[PDB]
RNA sequence: AUAGCGUAUAUUAAAGUUGUUGCAGUUAAAAAGCUCGUAGUUGAACUUCUGUUCAGGUUCAUUUCGAUUCGUCGUGUGAAACUGGACAUACGUUUGCGUAAACAUUUUACUGUGAAAAAAUUAGAGUGUUCCAGGCAGGUUUUAGCCCGAAUACAUUAGCAUGGAAUAAUGGAAUAGGACUAAGUCCAUUUUAUUGGUUCUUGGAUUUGGUAAUGAUUAAUAGGGACAGUUGGGGGCAUUAGUAUUUAAUAGUCAGAGGUGAAAUUCUUGGAUUUAUUAAGGACUAACUAAUGCGAAAGCAUUUGCCAAAGAUGUUUUCAUUAAUCAAGAACGAAAGUUAGGGGAUCAAAGACGAUCAGAUACCGUCGUAGUCUUAACUAUAAACUAUACCGACUCGGGAUCGGCUGGAAUAAAUGUCCAGUCGGCACCGUAUGAGAAAUCAAAGUCUUUGGGUUCUGGGGGAAG
């Protein structure tokens, strides 16, 4: 049985069949159609962006605290996107309006831990870093 | 008018799932009026300098057969 | 102590015959004798319709379901 | 038709052999007298039946044959077939009179 | 509907040697059957055999001891040049150190080693072990 | 196993040939009057099958091409008398027939309908068989009409 | 981890979570409601089996030996699978010197060689770029030189050449001048330095004698068909019954009937409920009625008659692979619903009311329309359920059951009993040293010891049918 045929001039519909049902495989179908180029940072890696506004989030259950974030517009798209700012009093490094650098946040597309829905980082203030800032290496 | 169509059927072989795949190609023939043609029928034919736009070959020899029902369906492989 | 090769026969008789290794058939032949003319005819085991003998135009067997029933004072034995 | 079952005893059995011919299999498994199956170190059922060899007086000699029988075999309830059969080809049933 | 005999044959042989199974009835055979099985005798498997001949397409009695872990058929008979044999011994085969992949060859029917030894190869029917 | 009916059709008729080859003992006839015999019920308008069934019932014949070598229509075929239609797909036309005749007048008879359509997917099953192996005209086809004044 | 090391994103392994090898689909996502069927994929068995002898290697074994040596060689003897001769009704003629050709061998897939083939890559030999990445160089005082290298493999598909025995497909002589051979008749015809007649050859066609074993494999526990006694709540027409609900008539009798947890809406003196006898009108087939039957599924239960159809069994009947599964494309397909007519007794969505309740636009009660039934038509859907695809094998035991058949036995001698076989159905009960996550499963078994044939479906949850 095994509901498959095995033949010798049965390659094609075997072939097809698998050209069919891949299309159930998620990576392979947001692969397929353009997924990623329509995404808020279009394909790429990061992105820049204008910070619109300070905001608290307020955390996901069972925890309870205020993530600090900024809404940003991105210089590429003109989308307004949703972005978490990093470590301690980091959102200090932050004035409203600046250029700023804004990556995922590991999971591709999708949010982590209690922040809600949100699905990118800070990581540039000006031209420098929240690494760089936040250790004090260098001054805003 | 002094042309046939001919009709070569292989087993193109796909690597992967490690078998064949049944191909067919139409080769547009010319005939000399000294042949006579049953639809159907097992042709030679040689290769020509470009008589027209589809045909690149020439009828050399004819071999009678019968083809029971339409010529299409019919597949031989030689 | 079973042989598939050597089957023994009370068993291949008692099982279907195409179950059996020769796979050979149950129907006979036979002589039957009718009552009033005194013909002898050949009559097929499980045989299909009616037969008349062919002297005086009586009946000899019926028809059923692979059985023929011998009519009356017809008396048969089997040709082998 | 018993041809290849006689010529399976025929010669004897052997464990992992290298080049040098020593000896590697740690030991050697009895098998199944039956069947033919290896006899588990682990097998709960497996059985050695040994049935005594009888002068004409009726006199034991002390002479046994073993029977090996495998789990499946018992289990399946072949054995008390199994067995007799096993004491034709050795020629000791069924018992003389 | 029937499709390839060897497939039959050769299943009913091994799930005999499976149940323990003193001997086989098989029907019905081949050529390639009875070649297939001259080869596992030849090479220690089976014992003697036996064909009867009923006026159609055969039976075999096989009597077995027990040797066969498995005996398979491939089907589809692929295509297996010389160069793929060791995919197929490596995939098929329990151990290097024994066991037979049979091939039909235009030399004949073949322990995939007597191809090696003949230098052919071509089209896979089964394999014992 | 039984052609189209899936899930359960499948069971066993019987014929079992018997293994001697070699005509029975017991008979007394010659090939030639078999011949005669066979071509005579055939000139009766009689089935090959029908043949067969009459020389084995009344005349203790069990095999005819055991006797003779030839089976029963090839005997027709060269001794002339033939059928034309082979007795194969004229009944199965018959049949289709018979279906027909009856469903024109109960329309409202469903299976009946169905059944007229397993018949005929048999026929036209066995036409092109017949049609390939040079035993049908090769334009001959089974229609409602065509095949009503076809013999059947 | 380390002169590097975090992070983001695409992609690779992890992934047997895309599965040809290699996955899942009874209940985790998953078998299409059901049949027919074209493309596609898939296809039962049979043909120079075999034996005898020779040689060449290649392997093997070793109570044969040897020689030398740190293991090869020689040799035994037998034993193998070859390879190739040879004779056997037996892998071909015929000619020119082990090899060509021509003739003849139906074609191919498949397989072994070979040709044709781009370097750099990659694999890899040689070589101490101080190692190494790597480079294609190098090594030597024998120097107005010398030594040595710049390998080789791989180079998939399709073309090309050639060896092939199996397997697979296809072929050939069934209206046969088919084959061989002899004798004729035509149409061509190279050579005979040239044209003309005769001829010759040759190569096509054709007529007739002769020769030959003249030419048709079995007959699948494959399939189609015939036929014979049956079996069925399968279908379509007609017929026909039966109480029951509702209503009416004709008789009776009276004060209450209904309904509920209580009740109230209702009905009732114009006489209800109730009783007897009829009649009208639509439905519906109780009980027998079951782990029983039939039908493709949906579904099918009163009598009789008609019409076509069906399985299983029985065949020493006939055909002879005609078959399996199936995108296209088709026939069906509960209920509810829709269109146009009928019909309208029962129930009864909507609705009207009573009650209950905090609220009931609900469960309960009294009513009641569409519907329920029917002609013609649409509609295509269900937990359309074994949530379990179809054809085919094979793996345990036991009674019983429905339908055939085969013997046997008892009687009151038969369309009835019982007994023993067996074929096919629906199941059940044990049991598996078989399966599974388990529940469980005689298939849901013969699965990492993974490939009998074929369609379909699934790939975290929602969004969302
Ligand atoms: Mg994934
Ligand atoms: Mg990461
Ligand atoms: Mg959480
Ligand atoms: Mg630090
Ligand atoms: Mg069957
Ligand atoms: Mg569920
Ligand atoms: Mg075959
Ligand atoms: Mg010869
Ligand atoms: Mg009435
Ligand atoms: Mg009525
Ligand atoms: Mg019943
Ligand atoms: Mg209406
Ligand atoms: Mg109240
Ligand atoms: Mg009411
Ligand atoms: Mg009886
Ligand atoms: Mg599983
Ligand atoms: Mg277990
Ligand atoms: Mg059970
Ligand atoms: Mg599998
Ligand atoms: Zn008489």
């Amino acid at each position: 049985g095994v509901g498959k045929p095995r033949g010798i001039r049965a390659g094609r519909k075997l072939a097809r069949h698998r050209k069919d049902q891949r299309w159930a495989d998620n990576d392979f179908n947001k692969r397929l159609l353009g997924s990623r180029w329509r995404n808020p940072f279009m394909g790429a890696s990061h992105a820049k962006g204008l910070v619109t506004e300070k905001i608290g989030i307020e955390s996901k259950q069972p925890n309870s605290a205020v993530r600090k974030c900024v809404r940003v517009l991105l210089r590429k798209n003109s989308k307004k996107i949703a972005a978490f700012v990093p470590m301690d009093g980091c959102l200090n490094f932050l004035a409203e309006n600046d250029e700023v650098l804004v990556a995922g946040l590991g999971r591709q597309g999708h949010a982590v831990g209690d922040i809600p829905g949100v699905r990118f980082k800070v990581v540039c203030v000006k031209g420098i870093s929240l690494l760089a800032l936040f250790k004090g290496k260098k001054e805003k | 008018n002094r042309t046939v169509i001919i009709r070569r059927d292989y087993l193109h072989y796909v690597r992967k799932y490690n078998r064949y795949e049944k191909r067919h190609r139409n080769i547009p023939v010319h005939i000399s009026p000294c042949f006579s043609v049953k639809e159907g029928d097992i042709l030679v034919a040689g290769q020509c300098r470009p008589i027209s736009k589809t045909v690149r070959f020439n009828a050399l020899q004819v071999v009678p057969n019968e083809i029971i029902g339409s010529v299409r369906k019919q597949f031989l492989l030689f | 102590e079973r042989d598939l090769l050597n089957p023994i026969y009370e068993e291949e008789k008692q099982k279907n015959k195409f179950k059996r290794l020769i796979q050979a058939p149950n129907s006979y032949f036979m002589d039957v004798k009718c009552a009033q003319c005194q013909n002898i005819q050949m009559i097929f085991s499980n045989a299909q319709s009616t037969i008349i003998c062919e002297k005086c135009s009586a009946i000899l067997c019926k028809p059923t379901g692979g059985k023929v029933q011998i009519q009356a004072g017809c008396a048969f034995k089997i040709k082998n | 038709m018993n041809s290849g079952r006689a010529n399976q005893r025929s010669k004897p059995m052997t464990g992992l052999i290298n080049d040098k011919k020593e000896k590697i299999d740690a030991y050697l498994p009895r098998k199944c007298d039956w069947s033919n199956k290896l006899i588990f170190s682990n097998d709960q059922s497996s059985v050695q039946i040994a049935i005594a060899e009888v002068g004409e007086n009726g006199q034991a000699t002390g002479s046994k044959t073993n029977v090996v029988l495998c789990g499946s075999v018992r289990s399946k309830g072949e054995a008390h077939i199994a067995l007799e059969n096993i004491l034709r080809e050795r020629g000791l049933y069924p018992i003389q009179e | 509907v029937k499709v390839n005999i060897l497939a039959e044959c050769l299943k009913d042989l091994v799930n005999a040697e499976k149940m323990g199974k003193k001997q086989v009835l098989l029907r019905p055979v081949s050529k390639v059957v009875l070649k297939f099985l001259r080869i596992m005798q030849k090479n220690g498997y089976i014992g003697e055999f036996e064909v009867i001949d009923d006026h159609r397409s055969k039976k075999v009695v096989v009597e077995l001891i027990g040797r066969i872990n498995k005996c398979g058929v491939i089907s589809p008979r692929y295509d297996v040049p010389l160069a793929d044999f060791e995919k197929w011994t490596n995939n098929i085969l329990p151990s290097r150190q024994f066991g037979n992949v049979v091939l039909t060859t235009t030399y004949g029917i073949l322990t995939h080693e007597e191809c090696r030894k003949r230098h052919t190869g071509g089209k896979i029917l089964g394999f014992f072990y | 196993g039984r052609m189209q009916m899936k899930g359960k059709g499948k069971g066993i008729s019987g014929s079992a040939l018997p293994f001697k080859r070699r005509s029975p003992k017991w008979l007394h006839m010659t090939p030639s009057t078999v011949v005669d015999l066979s071509v005579k019920l055939a000139k009766k308008g009689l089935t090959p099958s029908q043949i067969g069934v009459i020389l084995r019932d009344q005349h203790g014949i069990p095999q005819v091409r055991f006797l003779t070598g030839q089976k029963i229509l090839r005997i027709l075929k060269k001794n002339g008398c033939a059928p034309q239609l082979p007795e194969d797909l004229y009944f199965l036309i018959k049949k289709a027939l018979s279906i027909r005749k009856h469903l024109e007048k109960n329309r409202k008879d469903k299976d009946s309908k169905y059944r007229l359509i397993l018949v005929e997917s048999r026929i036209h099953r066995l036409s092109r068989y017949y049609k390939l192996n040079q035993k049908l005209p090769p334009k001959w086809k089974y229609n409602a009409q065509t095949a009503s004044a076809l013999v059947q």
